[PDB]
């Protein structure tokens, strides 16, 4: 059976906050298709030659 | 569940239910046939 994610319990309390002290500059890739191959079919030639 | 007066019982999972669903989620699953 698959595991959805690693378990993480956030330590919530009514008077505690977590503040970041550092940062990471992260570059991520996103690949998106834009166009396809432009295909034309001669219907008469394809069916009958 | 001390959230400064905010109540989330209707949306948090119900421990009593075997499916571990919220009351709203349980209602949604019941209303779909
Ligand atoms: C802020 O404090 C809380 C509580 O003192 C820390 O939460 C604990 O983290 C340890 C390490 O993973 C766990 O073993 C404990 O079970 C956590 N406690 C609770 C109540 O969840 C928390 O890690 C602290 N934050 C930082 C950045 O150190
Ligand atoms: C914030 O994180 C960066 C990591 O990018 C820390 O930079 C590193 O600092 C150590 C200690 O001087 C060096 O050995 C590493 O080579 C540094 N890494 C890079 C990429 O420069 C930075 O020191 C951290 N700052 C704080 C305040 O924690
Ligand atoms: C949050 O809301 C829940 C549900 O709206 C409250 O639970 C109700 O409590 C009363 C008083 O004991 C019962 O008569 C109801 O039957 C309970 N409803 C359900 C659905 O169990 C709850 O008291 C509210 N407050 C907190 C702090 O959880």
């Amino acid at each position: 059976t698959m595991s959805l994610g690693a378990e993480n319990s956030v330590a919530y309390s009514n008077n505690s906050i977590a503040i970041p002290t550092n940062f990471t500059i992260s570059v991520t890739t996103e690949i998106l298709p834009v166009s396809m191959t432009k295909t034309s079919v001669d219907c008469t030639m394809y069916i009958c030659g | 569940k001390d959230f400064g007066g905010f109540n989330f019982s209707q949306i948090l999972p119900d421990p009593s239910k075997p499916s571990k669903r919220s009351p709203i989620e349980d209602l949604l699953f019941n209303k779909v046939t």
